[PDB]
């Protein structure tokens, strides 16, 4: 099952064989063996293909590389010729535009109804949008490339029949697709000419005289590639169209100035990059790689100038000039070409843009493609500096080790008591024994002379080889490395030249984990502790090339299965045991931070709460790269740390598995079509090393042991902080580390030399850190490490002097009709588009471009899936076999407006513009549907559109989906995959531990326990869902779900051995049934619910009635509580007061009780603003973003504090706490805990009751609402306006307990204020404060109710006396 | 008789009691001599704490050193002998001192292995690092010429000649850093590159009252086409800072210059 | 009563003579303890300062030390660890560097 | 007269013996107090010297199997 | 006369017995100084061993690092 997007690196080694079968010439591969190797059974019959022979009957024997021709095709290809696809993708274009225009509608109507709208109203809005969509440069090319992608996917699916050959002729270009391969026939006149008279692409393989007799009297030439450059080009075209459309639309909202760069500058950048690539080949990506650092440097210069602020731009300019000079000396460019080639970076340097525009332009980096990777250069890059002799200073290593131990001791002391009962001689620590006697940890300022004493401290094994609570980490559908016995079987046995004596049976993880007869954690500990990874059959460590990237070559390693298990075990142990003494994620912005707390934390010379006040703190920062550390690690530096990690646990030789086995392996890249050089059958057991192999790998490997390396880096930073008396903060994210230095000033130092002093302090800290790191054997780059004062970029967020910069083209440009969503499911594609739109609108400040793009892509995806589906036969029509009549625009328009919760296909809810976490997904959907039906004069369809027919759902998905509806159209394909996995487990479960967990009566026991969990009065689904995850049923459920793609379903031999019926037919049947479920209408609805839902005129009542009618079999008569919440859009109303105005609602004498409301006011302090204060989104304020209305009262303290617990102990404690807290009106609670607790721990009841805290709260519904925080709300607006507003809720009085989520009120108010004023001058705002008055129609008083249980489980859970996530001794 | 015997016995008892007193005095004298002599032992008790501190610190340091160094280390004589077999640093870590190996590097007489040389040079290159010159770029004539070229639109313009003249004069006078800093400051202010170059010519003290360079050409074909419109007769006393950028000498003796 | 007085006086004289001998023996023991106790004190007190000085100079010279790595630490450590428990050499073929 | 002189001499001898015994007891108490004062610091110093001695011995033993 | 002589003899005998008891107790207390002095002997014998092992460590230091 071929995929619709790029998921593999681009390697063209096998094409060398294809051109050999057609009598052509092409030197793609650097391995001479492919020059004279036997051709496979396939790609050899091309001599007998009539179409291929006719295609290549008028072209020269010599060919050209595809590296130099991609930019030519990206411009010379447009949709004008004849294409074999009968329904053209451009035929259904007008309907797409109509649907898109229907969203400058109700979206705007929704905003006006809410009260947001916009002060400036322009009549010319529809025609401008229509012209912007119609007048796009990349419009028809996108449709043509999608047609090409559909055709090539259909051809690739068969690859064994006569239908795998397709032909396209478009003006100047000819394309012939055949079974994973594409032949391009292009005119010669389009290629740039070298000064010797030959094309630039032909000088790599041919001499000047050689490439003049091969062409002779010919006008067209042929290039050969795989069926993966086409998908890359399609993605490129789609991304370019998306960004151009977004930039063009953004100009309509704000003509004065927008946050997107332009739609004409980006076109010039695209053309310049394409020309540079066409001239310089795949080697030209070293200049495209500079778009990001140059943008960062330009952003850095958008503030106050400093003598060292321009060093970044100067260094980047020097680097790009040197790179451009170096790779062009050998090439013989014409004097005219050498001037045009210097237009990419020349344009980038001379840019004059606001910081927001540059931040948005930062995102367009992979819009030119990706290079071609070779297995030789990729390994030459890593070999050259992974076997390099180093020089080290022992004193720095000793100090780093001492700081490591000190940090571990401090973390242990800070939590759960004090100290750890050192079992060492007191005379060997003269100066630390007194602190232990007084039971006080030494303060930081005076830890410089007792550092060495920390070497002498001894302690028991603080941590435990326990506390793993996820089996999904041991089965993750990844690939491993074959054993040493059969290591050359992964190569194709025709390029190799011999048949390998040994052949492996499997390569995947999930079908190897199930066959592990002797599993369990202690087995892995025994395997690692006995040095069993040094056995002769466990040393392979294959390589694999990295995904889409612009680097020359990157790789990740693969180990045999038991060593992978050991690696996963070590990572899991280090994740929560260690790596907690060294907090990695420490995102802090000193600008928007309170003065008193910052000054308290920034006082190095003690006196955190006793130092004199009135001392401003200014912070600086610098950024380093942590990835490059991986290969620079040596055993002589990391041995003491690994030994200490071993000693802190009960292990002996576990954490040093890597350094003991990596040098003993034979390093190579496991690629199918190029084995290592000079490999024969004779030298099989002792193969020689060549350009793509080596033996003594002394360094590290990325991803392996990352936590330990991060901890060592943090220890080094702490050592630097100790050496020089400065306050240091460290943050790590991805391959970046940000170090922040706090200065502290005694005031009376204005703001001119203050920043200079802060920058100098940062520079000296960076110099000291570089010295220490170089002494440890890792070399930083002084010409690449840069010091910033207020501009901090890190991971997912970048700030400029406390002002957040928008970054929305990262996600908005990835929208596409086609995505890998399990058998091309429509629901998955629509959900992906919706979540991409939500994530994009979470950033930036424009609303319409992203939603217009999403609306454009939704209808296109629907049409493509309807007409061209890969899962069915050619010529099929999904819209005719279900309805029986042609499917029209009205049906799609009506079906795309019903929310997915009620059974529709609407994922673009406008309410997401205010907040991302909804209190109730049913009431909001009902409100959206009612508003949409009210806009159109077709309101008489609400009742016969939400009733529908309840489905046959057992009492296992209600627990899984607490706030949901029992309809068959709102379900996804998860249950199908879970059932398939369960059957596969049942057929083959020789693991001997999974079999015990998955016994004969597992399903019926799960059904009984879920039925009992919902047999209370009243029934609460949220509590049942929260409590169900700690039972063995939850473990079985989490083990069951591991299928993620539609390639394991069909290509796995273990799954497909069930015989019975093929999975493909079941998939087709379920797809047809699901398609019939939608677009049908008035065929799956009843009448009893429709008449029972009349004259309700209340969304909360409608939702409650719908929930009650559904799950009728589960709930006979027992009421359901704690699931229904109101929609806040329908709850509050705004008045939008102005300075000298009074609220009419508040001015009606407030007769009966009064008029509760929420007040929003705007501040006047600006603090900082970049570039100006014209827009509120460019400014910040005093700060605060609220604190909390006393949160809640917390009670309960455990009688005894446990030591390092186990995995099941915490789960049992939480079980006991929840069961005790939920039910309190009866004494039967002790009879309910025992059946659950007896399957988790050996302890008995009344012995854990003192371990659990005496939790006692009120309402219990509110505790599960926000106090437990099932999903913390956040917001979908940039955190800029929220710092310039004051929100008062105390004026509500008696608070309408309450049925109001107070966290969402602040988000609603802030988002409404931001959306109301987003394209207007700050000084032109005519409104001072806002009143949010609540309506007495969706607010209710919830009483305090508890849970009662009549019966008990009466199940025997004692049978679970085995290992893993279940009962332990 | 009896009285005399009693008197004699009493005298003997008195003498023996006197001897007892003498013996007790001697015993007390010995005890007090012991007490007086035991004082230095009490006084030397304070010197043990510093000894314990230093010895424990040394033990910890060298214990960590032997822990981090493998069983295969090879003594100094072993490394010296094995250096006679190609470069080939011996297997297993080796110990040096900074001064010894530093002094050995220059003395190219005992064939120090190359890899050791690059390793030590890389390690020692970071010592000369301070708050200044940490990430300070270096500037040459060609690099500055290219940087200034990339900001000027067009080709063959007299501004290119002005840039070349400025670069040559800065290379001669060793003042490129000041020129680059002033150019960057002018660009950051908001001026055009032409205005920045004019400010460089006017402001830098070196360019004040300097004779424009003379370039020998034979006819109009040498000078670019963009410079065709900027030919003026040479004044008797031309000034480089007055707007004049260069002076061209013709084959027949004619002298012409360019002005902005 | 003369005989009883003579016997009592003789017994008293014998007891006082025994006490004199005991006191003399105790004095001799005290003198011997004085002579033996302080004889080694001077030498050890002198050596304390020398040992402190040599430890201090060793600590001072520890800082000016540079170590160069080699491609034999991993295999040697693995061999030692494999010999520590079930003290049989690791199975063939031979590791990277053997020496 | 002789009997009175003998009684006086015996009383004086008894008084001298009592005074000598008291002086001996005082010297014994002084010696005991001196021993009590001196017992502890020498014990602590001996313990420290033994600890450092064994630690240095084991470190040098670890260094031994390297040459 | 005889009674006075008997009383004086009894007093002398009691005083002699008390003196002998006191002398025996003093000798017993004196004979306990060996336990106090033994740690001094132990320190004297261990200081030489510490010096020897430190000298061995210093001598072994020069065997590894080449110095000048
Ligand atoms: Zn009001």
């Amino acid at each position: 099952y071929p995929d619709a997007r790029l998921s593999s690196p681009i390697v063209l080694d096998q094409c060398d064989l294809v051109t050999r079968a057609c009598g052509l010439y092409s030197s793609y591969s650097l391995n001479p063996q492919l020059r004279n190797c036997k051709l496979p059974k396939h790609i050899y019959r091309l001599k007998y293909d009539v179409t291929v022979t006719k295609f290549l009957s008028d072209v020269p024997v010599a060919t050209l590389p595809i590296d130099f021709i991609v930019p030519i095709l990206l411009k010379a290809l447009s949709g004008n010729g004849f294409c074999p696809v009968e329904p053209r993708c451009q035929q259904f274009l007008d309907e797409i535009i109509k649907y898109t225009m229907q969203d400058a509608l109700f979206l705007k109507y929704y905003l006006k109804n809410v009260g947001a709208q916009e002060d400036c109203v322009d009549d010319h809005f529809q025609e401008k949008i229509l012209s912007s969509i119609q007048g796009n440069e990349f419009l028809h090319q996108m449709f043509f490339w999608y047609d090409l992608a559909i055709l090539t996917r259909r051809g690739r699916l068969n690859r064994g029949n006569s239908r795998s050959t397709w032909f396209v002729h478009d003006d100047l270009i000819d394309i012939l697709g055949y079974g994973d391969y594409v032949f391009w026939k292009i005119p010669i006149s389009l290629l740039p000419l070298n000064t010797q008279g030959i094309p630039h692409a032909a000088m790599d393989w041919y001499q000047t005289s050689v490439f003049k007799e091969a062409v002779q009297g010919h006008t067209h030439i042929v290039s050969v590639s795989t069926a993966d450059v086409l998908i890359m080009c399609k993605d490129l075209i789609t991304c370019r169209f998306n960004t151009t459309l977004i930039s063009k639309i953004a100009e309509v909202e704000d003509p004065v100035c927008s946050d997107y760069p332009n739609f004409k500058i980006v076109s010039m950048l695209y053309q310049s990059g394409d020309y540079l690539l066409s001239i310089l080949g795949s080697d030209g990506y070293k200049i495209i790689k500079f778009l990001e650092p140059l943008c960062l440097a330009k952003i850095q210069l958008c503030s106050k100038y400093t003598e060292r602020k321009g060093r970044f731009l100067t260094q980047m300019h020097l680097a790009v000039n040197h790179t451009l000079e170096e790779i062009t000396e050998i090439r013989a460019l014409k004097p005219s070409q050498a001037h045009k080639i210097r237009e990419f970076h020349r344009t980038l340097i001379r840019l004059e843009m606001t910081p927001q525009q540059l931040c948005e332009l930062f995102s367009i980096q992979k819009h030119w493609g990706h290079p071609v990777l070779h297995s030789e250069t990729a390994i030459q890059k890593v070999k050259k500096h992974a076997t390099v002799l180093k020089a080290l200073r022992p004193i720095v290593i000793f100090e780093t080790y001492c700081v490591f131990k000190y940090s571990i001791a401090k973390h242990y002391f800070d939590s759960q008591g004090s100290w750890y009962s050192v079992t060492s001689d007191r005379n060997l620590t003269p100066g630390l024994n007194s602190y232990i006697k007084r039971n006080q940890f030494p303060p930081l300022p005076m830890i410089k002379e007792l550092l060495w004493e920390f070497y002498h401290l001894d302690h028991p094994p603080l941590f435990s080889t326990k506390i793993i609570s996820d089996l999904s980490i041991f089965i993750k559908d990844r690939a491993t490395a074959v054993e040493r016995t059969c290591w050359d079987a992964v190569f194709e046995p025709n390029v190799l030249g011999y048949n390998p004596p040994h052949k492996f049976s499997t390569k995947r993880v999930p079908e190897q984990f199930l066959e592990q007869e002797n599993f369990s954690i202690e087995n892995v500990l025994s395997y690692a502790q006995k040095l069993e990874y040094l056995l002769p059959q466990y040393r392979n460590f294959s390589f694999s090339l990295k995904e889409k990237e612009l680097n020359v070559g990157r790789t990740f390693g693969k180990l045999p299965y038991p060593t992978r298990n050991v690696q996963t075990l070590c990572e899991a142990l280090l994740a929560d045991g260690l790596a907690k003494a060294f907090p990695s994620n420490m995102m802090v912005v000193t600008e928007r931070e309170q003065k008193e707390s910052l000054l308290h934390q920034a006082s190095w010379h003690h006196t955190s709460d006793d130092f004199g006040e009135h001392a401003t703190v200014r912070g600086s920062s610098f950024v380093t790269d942590l990835e490059k550390y991986n290969l620079a690690f040596r055993y002589e530096f990391t041995a003491p740390f690994i030994e200490y990690c071993n000693r802190c646990y009960g292990v002996k030789n576990v954490f040093n598995w890597m350094h003991y086995t990596i040098p003993q392996c034979y390093m190579h890249v496991s690629d199918y079509y190029n084995p290592p050089h000079n490999l024969t059958l004779e030298n099989r057991n002792n193969p020689p090393e060549g350009p793509s192999s080596y033996r003594g790998h002394m360094g590290g490997i990325e991803g392996l042991q990352q936590k330990l390396w991060t901890s060592i880096s943090c220890a080094q930073i702490s050592l630097v902080e100790i050496k020089t008396g400065f306050k240091l903060r460290s943050a790590v994210m991805g391959d970046n580390q940000c170090i922040t230095v706090l200065s502290v000033f005694p005031l009376e130092t204005d703001a001119d030399e203050q920043e200079q002093s802060a920058e100098d302090n940062a520079a000296r800290v960076a110099a000291s850190l570089a010295k220490v790191t170089s002494a440890c054997g890792i070399f930083l780059k002084p010409d690449e490490t840069f010091v910033h004062s207020g501009f901090i970029y890190f991971g997912k967020k970048q700030y400029l002097n406390g002002v957040q910069l928008p970054q929305s083209l990262k996600t908005a440009t990835r929208m596409a009709p086609l995505s890998d969503a399990i058998f091309d499911d429509l629901q998955g594609t629509l959900a992906s588009i919706g979540t991409a739109f939500e994530r994009s609108i979470s950033e930036t400040r424009h609303i319409f471009p992203c939603r217009i793009t999403a609306a454009f892509h939704t209808f296109f995806s629907v049409r493509i899936l309807q007409y061209h589906h890969l899962g069915f036969n050619k010529g099929f029509d999904l819209g005719q076999l279900t309805l029986g009549k042609p499917l029209d625009f009205g049906t799609i328009s009506l079906a795309l407006a019903v929310p997915q919760v009620l059974g529709g296909l609407s994922f673009l809810n406008p309410e997401k513009c205010f907040y991302r976490n909804l209190g109730d997904p049913v009431t909001s959907g009902l409100f959206q549907l009612k508003t949409y039906l009210r806009m159109i004069e077709m309101d008489d369809l609400f009742l016969p559109l939400i009733a529908k027919n309840p489905g046959n759902c057992t009492a296992i998905d209600f627990v899984l989906n607490p706030s949901g509806l029992n309809v068959p159209g709102s379900q996804d394909l998860t249950s199908f995959l879970r059932q398939i996995v369960r059957r596969t487990i049942t057929l083959s479960a020789k693991n001997k531990l999974i079999n015990t967990l998955f016994h004969a009566s597992a399903d019926f026991e799960d059904e009984m326990v879920c039925k009992w969990l919902l047999s209370s009065t009243p029934v609460m689904s949220r509590f049942a869902a929260d409590i169900f995850s700690r039972t063995p049923s939850g473990k079985r459920l989490q083990i069951l779900g591991y299928l993620e793609g539609t390639r394991t379903l069909l290509a796995s031999k273990i799954i497909n051995n069930n015989t019975e019926t093929p999975v493909l037919d079941r998939l087709r049947k379920i797809t047809l049934q699901r398609w019939s479920l939608w677009f049908s209408y008035l065929d799956h609805c009843d009448n009893i619910l429709a008449e029972a839902l009349t004259q309700i005129t209340c969304t909360v009542d409608l939702a409650q009635i719908l929930r009650e009618y559904s799950w009728a079999h589960i709930l006979e008569g027992r009421p359901l509580i704690g699931a229904t919440l109101p929609c806040m859009i329908e709850q509050f109303k705004v008045v939008w007061l102005k300075p000298y105005e009074q609220c009419p609602q508040c001015s009606n004498a407030k007769q009966p009780g009064g008029k509760p409301f929420v007040s929003v006011a705007v501040k006047k302090h600006i603090v900082s603003a970049w570039p100006n204060a014209s827009r509120i989104s460019w400014t910040i304020g005093d700060g605060i973003p609220y604190i909390g209305s006393r949160t809640e009262d917390k009670i309960g303290q455990p009688a005894i504090k446990p030591k390092c617990p186990s995995a099941a102990l915490r789960e049992a404690i939480e079980l006991a706490s929840r069961l005790t807290w939920v039910t309190q009106g009866s004494s039967n609670s002790d009879l309910l805990i025992k059946p659950f607790l007896e399957a988790r721990v050996n302890l008995s009841v009344q012995e854990i009751l003192q371990m659990t805290p005496s939790h006692y709260s009120g309402n219990i519904v509110h505790r599960y609402n926000d106090q437990y925080s099932p999903h913390s709300f956040m917001a979908n607006r940039m955190s800029n306006s929220a710092t310039r507003l004051i929100v008062s809720t105390n004026t509500l009085g008696e608070f309408s307990d309450s049925n109001i989520i107070f966290q969402n009120v602040i988000n609603y108010a802030v988002a409404l204020f931001d959306i109301k004023f987003r394209n207007t001058e700050a000084t032109d705002i005519q409104y001072n404060r806002a009143h949010l008055h609540l309506t007495k129609c969706c607010t209710r008083e919830v009483p305090a109710q508890y849970l009662t249980y009549t019966s008990t489980l009466d199940l025997d859970l004692t049978r679970y006396r085995e290992n893993e996530l279940i009962y332990d001794n | 008789h009896s009285f005399e015997e009693v008197v004699q016995t009493l005298a003997s008892l008195a003498t023996v009691v006197q001897q007892q007193t003498i013996a007790s005095e001697s015993l007390e004298q010995r005890i007090t001599s012991l007490e007086n002599g035991l004082k230095p032992v009490y006084d030397m008790a304070k010197t043990i704490s510093s000894l314990n501190r230093v010895c424990a610190e040394m033990v910890a340091k060298y214990d960590l050193l032997v822990m981090t160094t493998g069983r295969a280390t090879a003594t100094a004589a072993a490394t010296e002998a094995y250096w006679a077999e190609h470069g080939q640093p011996p297997p297993g870590p080796s110990l040096y001192e900074e001064s010894a190996i530093r002094g050995k590097i220059e003395s190219r007489d005992e064939t120090v292995p190359q890899s050791v040389r690059e390793a030590f040079n890389n390690l020692d290159s970071t010592t000369s690092l301070t708050e200044e010159n940490f990430g300070k770029p270096d500037i040459s004539a060609k690099d500055l010429r290219n940087i200034m070229y990339d900001h000027l639109p067009g080709f063959g313009t007299a501004f290119h000649q002005l840039v070349q003249v400025i670069c040559k004069l800065g290379k001669d006078s060793n003042s490129l850093d000041i020129i680059h800093a002033e150019f960057q400051a002018s660009l950051a202010e908001g001026d055009s590159p032409q205005c920045a170059l004019i400010q460089i010519t006017k402001r830098v003290p070196i360019f004040q009252d300097a004779a424009p360079p003379v370039i020998h050409i034979r006819s109009r074909g040498d000078i670019p086409r963009a410079c065709q419109k900027s030919l003026r007769p040479v004044p008797p006393s031309p000034k480089i800072d007055r707007g004049w950028v260069c002076v061209f000498q013709l084959q027949d003796g004619k002298t012409l210059g360019l002005k902005i």
